[PDB]
């Protein structure tokens, strides 16, 4: 069987500009294990992202957390890029602020 | 108050690849405490927890040597599992496992589980008496009669009865300021407008321990589910859990609704409003 | 946690109540075993208990009680042997840390022969072609016998060993002592062991 | 059944290497290594599940050596030996589908070090005759065996009667003496009773069989003698009337 | 405590 990977993106506390921050991306309920979790400053690969350790639900479905340390402004971009095999292209999700 | 302690284990084979990727994190309530990567130089089971630190060495050359020992179980163990299901060598699949127990506010022991799992669907597991078990299908009662042979049950039930709960006391004392106390949901909330007379609610909770809480949104003493969206409980970074819930409102109405955040660590239901 | 074995070391009489107690840490639910090692060769194992019978009987004529009550697991034989004469580990598995063995002090069991016809003698055996010394034999004595051991340079003493004639029901205690000197005369070489009067020598 | 060790005594002088080999039971995938210490405890050392280390005692040191790459067999090495060293490494095998968890232990290992080899001697063997003293009072004849002038203390005695082997009636001291106990050589002494009847007839070969471990051929011997290599040594004596 | 792991 296959499942498909729910993603959350949002920051640890509430936005504000110029402070430091951290960015998070939750991938949760999938399966199988194989997944590719990118994250993105504008289109760009950040390159110190250091994500969570491997573990499950109830549902034997995997949840993991990828975070870095970052320090938003009013227009620069941020999103969450996931690759899996249940997925025709890799997903893009945005990050709104306020969601 | 209540209290558990899990242990997971992820075991997915890699085809021409070498030896498969076996995965073990230790896991309290909601706080990872160990890890293990089995593609990790180290080889040990190094911690993910403050508290945890204080245990001697004697401690980390044992938790490592049993879980080393389960790494080569668990690959010698899906061979197996491919001739019992008749699959192919070249394909890939995934092992997993879970077990631990729950303990109530006296460290008296309350449940216990245990359960291996194929492929994301249930292959064996441990009836609530801890000393029978439940095999899924016919490739699974063919380990069930191994373990039935062999007193698995009764060294398993000696473990969650004893091990686990006996040593589980030790990790609450050894870290009572952080596993024992539980954090308030810090609330607000927001707004937002789509159409010249359409605006959206959002009722915000961060921050917040443990993560099973319950967010309500209620209309004029009603509760309401039509145009209610709601995302799971999602972890912050910290050691903390963040949830909304939004609802789509029309221009005039706004004061007649209402939102409630049920949790342990407010002695009172919110209610909140606009 | 460890083992613990109170049962330093025993010595008792052929065909006694034996009792070997080995008690573990009062908290953990352990696999149990006992192993017996004589002098020169390796463990041996005897018995074994997580089943759930708590009498458990093996190899030897040898018993055990597990009492979780008490935390023991003590060995038991209603009738020793004298082939029993050996060191007596109890091994433990403390199941959550891990699969290794924890072994315990180590009891060190002698046994002692029930002489019913005691005969006590001494004599001179017959030397070999290729030897020079002439050996004592001190033999057929009963077990509260003190073998208290030579002085002078050349003699040699050594302790007591039962043999077991398996066939005559018959058993004994020995001793040997020897020299190559001369003047060493075995009518005389025991004296400097205690030795009861009716010491029978050679006419 | 049974584990199997090889070999079973050897010693060194401190600063070379040693390898012990061992050989568990059919289909058995777990496999403990063990020391035990002279009259002590066996100490844990390492333990294995399929050709891979699971765990290490870690009050040793890197320059202890164990591998089973074979996934039956294991191999044990130790480099810069000592005297602290010295003990009897016992190979161990389960099966861990066993719930008991059953560990069964092979012969062992002796080992022993030194500070040079200027020790090693064979034993000399001399089989002394019952006299008819005891002969004509009880029926009996009791004969008495001795091992001189040996080091160390790895002998192995064992009676023979007409060429098969006989323990009814057999008694040995189960440890050896120093012959000059302020240093030192050992000495073993042995017995064997038969009726009088079996001593007078001669047909009844009267062989004490003498076992020593000792050197073996890759070691280099210096002393202007004979090689105090592992051998066999045995006197007999005949039936008489 | 990690527990103890058997085989199918």
């Amino acid at each position: 069987i296959q499942r498909t990977p729910k993603i959350q993106v949002y920051s640890r506390h509430p936005a504000e500009n110029g402070k430091s921050n951290f960015l998070n991306c939750y991938v949760s309920g999938f399966h199988p294990s194989d997944i590719e979790v990118d994250l993105l400053k504008n289109g760009e690969r950040i390159e110190k992202v250091e994500h969570s350790d491997l573990s499950f639900s109830k549902d034997w479905s995997f949840y993991l957390l990828y975070y870095t340390e970052f320090t938003p402004t009013e227009k620069d971009e941020y999103a969450c890029r996931v690759n899996h095999v249940t997925l025709s292209q890799p997903k893009i999700v945005k990050w709104d602020r306020d969601m | 108050g209540s209290h558990s302690m899990r242990y997971f284990s992820t075991s997915v084979s890699r085809p021409g690849r070498g030896e498969p990727r076996f995965i073990a994190v230790g896991y309290v309530d909601d706080t990872q405490f160990v890890r293990f990567d089995s593609d990790a130089a180290s080889q040990r089971m190094e911690p993910r927890a403050p508290w945890i630190e204080q245990e001697g060495p004697e401690y980390w050359d044992e938790e490592t040597g049993k879980v080393k020992a389960h790494s080569q179980t668990d690959r010698e163990n899906l061979r197996i599992a491919l001739r019992y299901y008749n699959q192919s060598e070249a394909g890939s699949h995934t092992l997993q496992m879970m077990f631990g127990c729950d303990v109530g506010s006296d460290g008296r022991f309350l449940r216990g589980y245990h359960q291996y799992a194929y492929d994301g669907k249930d292959y064996i597991a441990l009836k609530e008496d801890l000393r029978s078990w439940t095999a899924a299908d016919m490739a699974a009662q063919i380990t069930k009669r191994k373990w039935e042979a062999a007193h698995v049950a009764e060294q398993q039930r000696a473990y969650l009865e004893g091990t686990c709960v006996d040593g589980l006391r030790r990790y609450l004392e050894n870290g009572k300021e952080t596993l024992q106390r539980t954090d308030p949901p810090k609330t607000h909330m927001t707004h937002h407008p789509i159409s010249d007379h359409e605006a959206t609610l959002r009722c915000w909770a961060l921050g917040f321990y443990p993560a099973e809480i319950t967010l309500t949104w209620q209309r004029d003493g009603e509760d309401q589910t039509q145009d209610t969206e709601l995302v799971e409980t999602r972890p912050a970074g910290d050691g903390t859990f963040q949830k909304w819930a939004a609802v789509v409102v029309p221009s005039g109405e706004e004061q007649r609704y209402t939102c409630h955040v049920q949790h342990e660590g407010l002695p009172k239901p919110l209610t909140l409003r606009w | 946690q460890s083992v613990t074995q109170p049962d330093i070391h025993i010595t008792v009489s052929e065909g006694a109540s034996l009792e070997l107690r080995c008690n573990y840490s009062y908290g953990a639910t352990p696999y149990l075993f006992w192993y017996v090692q004589s002098p020169g060769q390796g463990l041996q194992l005897l018995l074994k208990y997580f089943s759930g019978d708590t009498l458990v009987q093996g190899i030897k004529g040898f018993e055990a009680e597990f009492k979780r009550s008490q935390s023991s697991f003590n060995l038991r034989k209603p009738s020793v042997h004298w082939s029993d004469a050996a060191e007596y580990f109890c091994a433990v598995v403390f199941t959550g840390g891990g699969n290794k063995l924890t072994f315990g002090t180590g009891t060190q069991l002698k046994v002692e022969l029930n002489i019913q016809n005691p005969d006590p003698a001494v004599y001179q055996l017959r030397d070999s072609k290729s030897s020079d010394k002439s050996v004592c034999l001190f033999t057929d004595f009963d077990s509260q016998t003190n073998v208290s051991q030579s002085k002078d340079s050349d003699v040699y003493i050594t302790d007591k060993c039962v043999l077991d004639m398996r066939s005559m029901d018959f058993k004994s205690n020995s001793a040997v002592a020897w020299s190559n000197k001369s003047d060493f005369a075995c009518a005389n070489a025991f004296n400097n062991s205690i030795i009861p009067e009716d010491t029978f020598f050679p006419s | 059944t049974g584990v199997s060790q090889d070999p079973r005594h050897k010693i060194t002088k401190r600063g070379q290497n040693v390898t012990f080999r061992c050989d568990p039971i059919s289909e058995h995938n777990r496999l403990y290594w063990y020391r035990q210490t002279l009259g002590q405890g066996p100490e844990f050392l390492t333990y294995f599940q399929n050709e891979a280390q699971l765990e290490k005692s870690r009050l040793l040191s890197d320059r202890f050596s164990a591998e089973r790459p074979k996934g039956s067999f294991s191999t044990l090495e130790i480099q810069r030996t000592e005297q602290g060293d010295s003990a009897m490494y016992l190979c161990a095998s389960s099966l861990r589908d066993r719930v008991p968890e059953t560990q069964y232990f092979g012969p062992g290992t002796r080992l022993l070090v030194l500070e040079d080899l200027k020790n090693v001697f064979p034993p000399e063997v001399a089989v002394f005759e019952p006299s008819e003293a005891e002969i004509s009072h009880t029926q009996k004849a009791t004969l008495v065996c001795l091992a001189t002038g040996f080091y160390p203390d790895h002998v192995e005695l064992s009676w023979w009667v007409n060429g098969k082997e006989v323990h009814s009636g057999v008694c040995t001291d189960p440890q050896p003496l120093k012959e000059q106990p302020a240093l030192s050589r050992y000495a073993l002494s042995s017995r064997l009773r038969v009726s009088a009847t079996f001593w007078q007839n001669p047909r009844n070969h009267f062989r004490c069989q003498v076992q020593f471990y000792g050197l073996s051929e890759n070691d280099e011997w210096t002393q202007d003698r004979a090689k105090p290599v592992t051998q066999i040594v045995s006197a007999e004596a005949w039936g008489r009337a | 405590r990690y527990p103890l792991t058997f085989g199918w």
